[PDB]
């Protein structure tokens, strides 16, 4: 039986999982109610005769985004116990969300990981999705990750991390929140994919030409994405790549675990059918600069390991000829240890569509788990994010106030800044 | 209610009665 | 000539051998009415090994059944194949083994004994001659494990030179139900060394283990659990049944079998146990039997042979294969893995052919194997005695029913006797 | 046949008579008006062609609580003169119900026991069912159980009093009645099962999600324990349990039988069928330290035996997979004199529902009766509630001025510190 | 009625010899419920080397699947021809080992191969003498170089004079997935030199090589890519199955073609290989089919021999011949084309005519070829290995699950003294 957990913490967490949740239900022929009319088993359960309940732990600190999940249109889906809500929140303060409103709310949540993990043989990870940027998501994101790490402790761990965005930001006090959020994602972290903003906005600008869409659109791209990551898992194909595969090709040394994402095509009902879209083509979009869902531009930075996933009518040959060209093009500089360094997988079965939504029907999809060196500088600016804020002392006054010695201001930021040497130390 | 012994071997014990592809 | 009396006693010991009287029924073509359709006469030319006969031409099994407690004989009673035993034979309390020892061994299974050796008595004085007796029980409960080695004693007084054929369950290793195992456990083999014969062995635990592995059964049955040892039932009675090439009766067993009286602990076994995906592309052939069946996955005790030694051992062959074929297997099995064979006893192994395959499959064998490596059940049971009789664990029932703590004591005492003596035979 | 006589005795006597015997009528397939439209033989009688009349005892002191079945729907079920009240109600006084007004009222109770026990086949048990912190529930409860040790001194007899509570509480006066009632539930009870009513509540709370569960919906829960309990003796089975096998099989050393109890699954209609109800998840939460119905975290004790009741359609095959998961688990730890025993029936017919009730129709359950010595910890907060009222000799004149002498109090004292006492080097 | 084992292992492997149970069961005859459906004496007394006789009646092949990941064994059951093969054998895994060689070594599947051995032993003690353990595995992954690896060394020192024969695919350099393959193949080479007697080197780059340029296939597949190999092993094998002229076994091709033991690592090789158009303007000569043999463009290793020297050639004839053709093709390669062939040999060459060709052509061969020019794979190979452990690259997965780095320098150390001895070969 395969089969992986998804935790979902913070607003960041439920939205992204909302998307998340509705594509693999389209995928799998699960309807709204759980009944459909062996490639479920990675996602949902066998409960009753045809109830499949998804496999997740939702859990934000407000009532609001949960208890409207718990009356939408997924209400009798999801186990309604799986649905853990708190009841304040962490008030984008890494403080009331780790030490003195989250002490409560992760014991009842743990008890879903208990069981969640006994009604399942063959666990594999936890994709964990949190935003980093404020309360909850730091705060929960860290504590689950902690004790996770401890009863759980040697199994992957998928955090897909929403870190915060370099120009735009809907919070002056988050900085802080992700400055105290690498003293756990750096070692209770198997893999930590870094996700931005403006890096979905302006795919949206340049690619499916939509000038005013909304954080749906961006969670339905992240969905696209996560489908394909466990694609394999669920689904049959010629080069399968488990989640074991995805972190024994691509983590180098311990502490690099930091990888970026890009899919391929990001494409409308426009220019769907204007174009050719095919193995060679898809893959040289993936590696256009701007289309890192990061705002990290990799010709700055360089390559270190990159790992691929072709999804759909996708010929073993045409990954080869394609890899090839993209290591023959001069602006792709990889790295002297490595001479491979193309973790290529194929799915059979062709990318979904959600009914009404941003995406056209497209045969072939790349998605590109990629690790590099351009990846410290999105630390960099949030190291220049956090000092001058803590030149001064702002905003300390609820972080100490809350619980926390001050000192662990600049453990993080010491904590940080040996991040960025041991990323310019990995590439001499 | 002879639920519990029911016959799912018959006198040879031989149990009683009860995605993949394509690379053409 | 030769008859065996079934003497089944226990819950457990009704239901093994409902399915006994279920397979060997089958085997000699007799329906739950009590008339008969398999048109040959080579089936009906051994009825009385099993069946008494009865006006209008019915067919009885000599099976006294025996319990304290009457909800398992109306189950019996109830279930197919299970309407032709006789009513007196029937002979059960009202009260209820409460998986006590003291309850069936010195009070309420004591007064039915008046009545169980009347009706053992009846279907064993009247005929020419009787090899031996049958008995299935339940080491670990309350009936099977307490009236039921009182029956045994009392049988081994009135015939004192008849075969004592005992098909006992013990305890679990893994897990079971039933706290006072270890209680019922020493106390049943104090007495199962000397009023005893054959004392094969067979488990819960191990049984489960051929139905996963060798089986491949995704939801087993306590039938299932029946059926694997009502086939076996049928392969160490064969040659009293059943014409061959070599004969060999039951007491035939014991001789070639037993260097020392005590020395009696038979690990049960049969073969071919094949799951239904491995039906048609392996074959069955001699070779493959005798490879299945020294196999340890498919031995029905959960003591594992190969931490130990066999001291001799011995084959149930059924079918039409040739005798040579059977005898440098033995040979064979014999030379390669010496180590696994007592060298102080040469050339380890009887082998029995009966010419009359079991129903259905063209050839079967079974296994009877004195192995010394019986000590990982024995210690096994010894082990957790210590730890229960040591800190005077639930006695206040087994002394205020009639005993004392010198009985427990002295059971420990002959069974480390028991182990020992294996020990330095190896 | 089989037969057993149950001794309801008090408020929480008569009121769980009411909520099990409406259970046994229904699964029997017996009306109301008495009849049916071969199990029957434990807790009814064949007085004619049908008219299954039950065989309680109902039994009080004051009318009130008795009068409403004497006028209710089960008016014409009962034997009228199994039902017995006299006039006054001990008002929670020890001596006004074994020394003062009840000798004229236990002379009619066990006058009743005698000519049922005479129309019985071979007795098993005496299910006493009473409240032991109250009146009439201890004291008649222990003049009518001293007086039953003589004329039926042979078989068993199964108490269910329901202890006070350490934080919930209902009157000033649980020292004074349960403590000294101990001498009732040690010299002359063989098993005593505490279900104290603070556990019955939180666990509406949390599984049944009822917040406000009244005296009726606790009744029921136990009224299903009842007849998960002494199902064997009615049904066809598996491996079986008796009144004996459970006596002699689940109780270590002869004062030593004060118990726990645990129901599995007690899910409500919502929390039914999102989850699978497999053998091994039921026995998880039978074992699960907030499931015990009583107040007696079982990971601050010792488990000595336990016993499980696995009613419906259960395998055992998967219950033998089950419970070595619970041997696995550190959590759960036994004693080393106890180095095996896990005692389990398992009867083929289901459950039946209550029409009307919070419980949700299940294929299975699980009911556990275990003997863990944190039980003692139940009269450790008992008796520390007793010696500082006792300081000042409150209330002790409305006990030494009805009819009895001081000096009773000084030896139940000495009956708690030798039962915590043999419950501490057993468990050592 | 010589056997031969074939263990197939990794998901490479499983997929290589799901094609080759295919190309030699229409070979021979057997439909996918396996029943012979000719009427050819000349198809079928050889089934012993390759199949199994069931009692069923089908010929079951004498196969192994083997495979961490129960995913692609379930692909090869639910595929066409995929029925034949015994359920026993198809030890499973649940975990994964993925592209780990230390995984595949030492951590989970060292409690996978004292289950699959015991398979092994169950096809392999049935006979009187076995010819060969024929392996197909990857070099790349985790649970083909690794657990791989732990069968070839387990079987070698169960058995020190069986021949064991070693189809294995090497990491490819041009474009590869793994990227870690070079640490999968620097530590498995170095148990593939001391327990192995052939190992047929095959790459990836020319097998899409030779399905370019001599098939012109605009749509080559991984089927078709492992439809070449199969093609090859069944040639290699044919005089074990098929009468002829003059017949050569595996240990015939053993015995010459290495001259000192460490030097055992083949070029594989079928040469009728037509286009479109030129399946009717290709004649069938034995000179042609000399011709496609020593071509760069027709071999599967990507390891040009034309950048080296020829120690031994052999090639492995098949169909109705003329034996003088057959040798003075031989001999005319040797002479107009003698700087390519080492001078210390004289007779390069071996020549062995089989009676029966693949279905439909009239000839075939294939060729095997002991060069100096695998220095080039071993090279390379050496050269991905250490770029990426001079700086420790993803060293610690592979410490992690248990090792040292001594193991690693070690591993170089016997595939840089590889390149060595084959350089004063030259
Ligand atoms: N990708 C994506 N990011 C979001 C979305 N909603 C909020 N965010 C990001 O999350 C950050 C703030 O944290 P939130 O996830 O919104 O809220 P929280 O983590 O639960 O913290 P609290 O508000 O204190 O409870 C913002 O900086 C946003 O960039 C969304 O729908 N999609
Ligand atoms: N579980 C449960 N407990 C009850 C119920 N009714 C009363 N009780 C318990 O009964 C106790 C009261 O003592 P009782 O002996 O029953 O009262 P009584 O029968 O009128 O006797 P007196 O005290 O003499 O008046 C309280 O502690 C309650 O916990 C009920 O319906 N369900
Ligand atoms: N195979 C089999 N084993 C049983 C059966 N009934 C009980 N057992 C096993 O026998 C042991 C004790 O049996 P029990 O019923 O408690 O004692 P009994 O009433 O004298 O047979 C238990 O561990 C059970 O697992 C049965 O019908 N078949
Ligand atoms: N020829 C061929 N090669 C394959 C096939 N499947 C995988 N491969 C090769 O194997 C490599 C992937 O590693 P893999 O063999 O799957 O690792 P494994 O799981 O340990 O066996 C790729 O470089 C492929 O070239 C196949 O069906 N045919
Ligand atoms: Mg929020
Ligand atoms: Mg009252």
């Amino acid at each position: 039986m395969r089969e992986v957990i998804s935790i979902h913490v913070g607003q960041a967490g439920i939205q992204i999982g909302n998307a998340c949740w509705e594509l693999f239900c389209l995928e799998h022929g699960i309807q709204p109610d759980g009944q459909m009319p062996d490639a479920f088993n990675t996602f949902f359960s066998e409960t009753g005769a045809g109830k499949h309940v998804p496999r997740c732990v939702f859990l934000d600190l407000e009532p609001t985004v949960v208890d409207e999940v718990r009356t939408g249109t997924y209400r009798h889906l999801f186990h309604p116990e799986q649905l853990i809500s708190g009841k304040e929140d962490a008030a984008n303060n890494f403080a009331r969300g780790h030490y003195t409103i989250g002490k409560e709310i992760v014991d009842l949540s743990l008890d879903r990981i208990r069981k969640l993990a006994d009604n399942c043989t063959g666990l594999q990870g936890f994709l964990m999705f949190n935003a980093v940027g404020g309360g909850t998501g730091s705060g929960l994101g860290c504590l689950l990750l902690e004790r996770l790490s401890v009863d759980y402790g040697k199994k992957s761990k998928l955090n897909f991390c929403s870190w915060p965005s370099p120009q735009v930001s809907t919070a002056v006090v988050e900085p802080y929140n992700s400055v105290l959020s690498t003293h756990s994602l750096l070692e209770h972290t198997d893999v930590a994919v870094m996700l931005d903003n403006e890096a979905i906005y302006d795919i949206c600008r340049r690619n499916l030409d939509i000038e005013r869409p909304t954080y749906t659109n961006l969670n339905r791209l992240i969905a696209q994405v996560i489908s394909s990551l466990t694609a394999s898992l669920r689904f049959d194909g010629a080069l399968n790549v488990d989640v074991t595969e995805f972190q024994t090709n691509l983590v180098p040394y311990p502490r690099i675990h930091f990888m970026l994402s890009s899919y391929a095509p990001i494409i409308s009902a426009e220019k769907a059918y204007h174009e050719q879209l095919s193995v060679a083509e898809i893959t040289n979009s993936a590696f256009e600069p701007a289309s890192m869902m990061a705002k990290c531009d990799p010709r700055h930075g360089k390559y270190m390991a990159c790992c691929l996933m072709y999804r759909g009518d996708v010929v073993p040959k045409d990954v080869n000829a394609a890899v090839a060209t993209i290591k023959t093009k001069r602006t792709i500089q990889f790295v002297d240890w490595c001479p491979t360094g193309f973790k290529c997988g194929i799915n059979y079965q062709p990318p979904t569509v959600v009914p009404g939504g941003d995406l056209a029907k497209v045969m072939r999809a790349v998605c590109m788990i990629s690790n590099s060196t351009a990846i410290a500088e999105v630390f960099s600016r949030m190291d220049h994010k956090f000092d001058l804020m803590y030149a001064k002392r702002a905003f300390v006054h609820w972080y100490v106030g809350e619980g926390m010695e001050e000192g662990e201001f600049s453990e993080a930021r010491e904590d940080l800044a040996a991040l960025e040497k041991d990323y310019e130390e990995v590439g001499i | 209610y002879a639920l519990r012994d029911h016959l799912d071997s018959k006198l040879v014990p031989n149990q009683s009665t009860d995605h993949t592809n394509v690379l053409s | 000539m030769r008859e065996i009396v079934h003497v089944q006693g226990g819950q457990c010991g009704n239901q093994i051998g409902a399915k006994f009287w279920e397979v060997i029924s089958d085997e000699h073509g007799i329906d739950p009415t009590g008339t008969y359709c398999g048109d040959s006469d080579l089936q009906l030319e051994r009825i009385n090994v099993f069946y008494n006969e009865a006006t209008g031409g019915r067919f009885v099994p000599r099976a006294i059944l025996m319990d304290l407690e009457p909800g398992t004989m109306d189950s019996v009673r109830a279930g197919p194949f299970g309407q032709l035993f006789r009513p007196d034979n029937f002979v059960f309390g009202q009260t209820g083994a409460g998986n006590n020892w003291a309850k069936g061994h010195y009070t309420e299974g004591a007064e039915l004994i008046d009545s169980v050796l009347d009706v053992v008595r009846k279907e064993a004085e009247g005929c020419d001659c009787l090899q031996g007796f049958q008995i299935t029980h339940s080491l670990g409960g309350g009936t099977g494990s307490g009236m039921g080695t009182l029956l045994i004693s009392k049988v081994r007084e009135e015939y004192p030179d008849r075969i004592m054929e005992t098909f006992s369950v013990f305890p679990s290793p893994k897990v079971s139900d039933t706290v006072v195992e270890p209680y019922n456990a020493t106390l049943s083999v104090h007495q199962l060394v000397e009023n005893a014969d054959e004392v094969q062995v067979i488990d819960n635990e191990a049984l489960y283990d051929i139905c996963f592995r060798t089986l491949k059964l995704t939801t087993p049955t306590y039938g299932d659990l029946n059926h694997l040892v009502s086939a076996a039932m049928s392969g160490v009675t064969c040659c009293l049944r059943f014409p061959g090439q070599l004969n060999s009766d039951l007491r035939k067993l014991a001789v070639n079998l037993i260097p020392f009286p005590r020395l009696h602990f038979f690990l049960i076994g049969f073969a071919p146990l094949t799951s239904r995906g491995s039906q048609q592309y392996r074959a069955l052939s001699v070779p493959e039997l005798t490879q299945q069946m020294f196999d340890a996955k498919n031995m029905m005790c959960a003591s594992d042979p190969r931490h130990g030694r066999y001291l001799t051992a011995s084959a149930m062959f059924r079918g039409r294969m040739s005798t040579k074929e059977v005898d440098e297997q033995m040979l064979n099995v014999q030379n390669k893995n010496s180590s696994y064979f007592v060298e102080w006893i040469p050339n380890n192994m009887k082998s029995s052919v009966c010419d009359i395959p079991p129903k259905g499959l063209k050839m079967s064998v079974t296994f009877v194997g004195n192995s010394t490596a019986i000590q990982e059940m024995f210690k096994r049971v010894s082990d957790q005695f210590t730890a229960m009789f040591r800190r005077k664990a639930f006695l206040h029932w087994y002394t205020g029913e009639g005993m004392d703590e010198m009985e427990f004591t002295e059971a420990e005492s002959n069974m480390n006797d028991l182990v020992s003596e294996y020990q330095q035979y190896q």
